[PDB]
């Protein structure tokens, strides 16, 4: 099936650059003209860069021209951003866009996306996060399942990954949308199991956070 | 105004 | 300039004949356009070109219920017999070739509800500070808000009874599945949490109210 997979994306600080990849599978990639297309936290959607079929024409919008370059590899099947200069109003996802085939219609439509890979350009400052070990109230153990919680809290940027006995545990997981205060960002995932099984055995979040490198593994505990 | 067709290369 | 105007929201009832607008500017009012729809956590999708006489082509795997016309300016995609998965943002797009340079403009997009739709109500799940972070002297009290439907909550929590305003971070709703979900949480120091009988997650969905209570006891 058509496939558009970018990657590339991260955080970056103001005046910096990075360089995106979109990986295409299951078409004719060099009868394509491809484009990116950005999508701001608010969601509104900005073309930022075309580039044809045989590389020959080439585009951006004032927002970029001079600060960001388009190019493709026919050979791999890849096109490529690179962006520099990096402004915090950067900030969004990233999306890969392909064009309608120029034989259905000569006109502009964007007839495929990938999933996009996010962009963060901020001077904030990274922060692992502290991971705490959440266990029912005595009053909530009394249930015929219990919930048992990880508390991700104070960390910057986005993302952390989160499984549950190393991803074993995968069925009744909850990972809950992270609130923002301060330039920090804080989560909570759960886990719902049958009360018999916990604690007689063992239940543990993994938390990995990437942009500091760091991982936590907490046992959850009575 | 009227719309123009996108560019490609061998069109 | 060239502009895509639409707005902001439009409602209809399941079932129902929807039909939404995107308007040209005037001096543009021949331009053939796209439609793109965009649902939760997913990329936008493209579901059709459509051009000045009101003929158009869907992209692949778009229902039957899809189709598009024209009056002037105007850009209508209509969908007929509205489902659930119709629930989107749907935005227009258009592009020129202007001097020897490419524009693409996308329209705000028209974010879609589709009301009559059987409700969920929120389940709370509650947990207490932990003794590692009560050492520090702090406490956090988390509350989880899931399996509700439509996403529009209000959380509000309570002390002994009595309202808190201060140290409360209550997260945006996030689709999950074919419902949504949405976090609380509550900032204390150990003291306060120590000294209250009580604490309450309380959320409003839809005219019902959601209390969960926990307790420092015990």
């Amino acid at each position: 099936e058509v496939q558009v997979v970018e990657s590339g994306g991260g955080l970056v600080k103001p005046g910096g650059s990075l360089k995106l990849s979109c990986a295409a599978s299951g078409f004719a990639f060099s009868s394509y003209d491809m484009s990116w297309v950005r999508q701001t936290p608010e969601k509104r959607l900005e073309w930022v860069a075309y580039i044809s079929r045989g590389g020959g024409y080439t585009y951006y919008p004032d927002t970029v021209k001079g600060r960001f370059t388009i190019s493709r590899d026919n050979a791999k099947n890849t096109l490529y951003l690179q962006m520099s200069s990096l402004k915090s109003e950067d900030t969004a996802m990233y999306y890969c866009s392909r064009h309608i085939y120029y034989g259905s219609s000569h006109y502009y439509a964007m007839d495929y996306w990938g999933q996009g890979t996010s962009v963060t350009v901020s001077s904030a400052k990274t922060t692992a996060p502290s991971v705490y070990p959440l266990a029912p109230v005595c009053g909530d153990t009394t249930g015929s399942s219990v919930t048992l919680g990880c508390l991700v809290k104070g960390y910057f940027p986005e993302p952390v990954t989160l499984t549950w006995n190393s991803g074993s545990l995968s069925s009744g997981v909850h990972t809950f949308p992270a609130v923002l205060q301060s330039d920090l960002y804080t989560l909570s995932s759960s886990v719902t199991v049958t009360s018999s099984t916990w604690p007689s055995q063992s239940i543990t979040c993994n938390v990995a956070h990437p942009a500091s490198s760091t991982k936590v593994d907490k046992k959850i505990e009575p | 105004v009227e719309q123009h067709h996108r560019r490609t290369d061998n069109d | 300039q060239l502009v895509l105007t639409q707005s902001s929201s439009a409602s209809f009832s399941l079932g129902a004949s929807a039909k939404l607008t995107c308007t040209l500017s005037r001096q543009h009012s021949t331009y053939t356009i796209e439609w793109y729809q965009q649902q939760p956590l997913k990329p936008p999708r493209y579901v059709m070109e459509l051009k000045k006489d009101g003929s158009h082509s869907t992209g692949d795997g778009i229902p039957d219920r899809f189709s598009g016309s024209s009056s002037g300016a105007d850009r209508y995609l209509s969908i007929s017999n509205i489902q659930p998965e119709d629930e989107a943002i749907y935005i227009c797009g258009v592009g020129d070739t202007i001097k020897e340079q490419f524009v693409y403009v996308f329209g705000g997009g028209t974010k879609v509800t589709v009301l009559g739709q059987p409700k969920s109500t929120p389940t709370l799940t509650v947990f207490p500070p932990s003794s590692e972070e009560l050492k520090e002297n702090k406490a956090t009290l988390v509350c989880l808000i899931s399996n509700f439907s439509p996403s529009g909550v209000t959380v509000a929590w309570k002390a002994n009874g009595t309202p808190i305003t201060q140290g409360v971070d209550t997260s945006n709703p996030t689709k999950e599945g074919n419902k949504f979900m949405a976090s609380s949480f509550l900032h204390l120091t150990s003291d306060q949490w120590r000294s209250h009988n009580s604490f309450t997650c309380q959320v409003t969905h839809e005219g019902d109210t959601v209390e969960k209570s926990l307790s420092p006891a015990e």
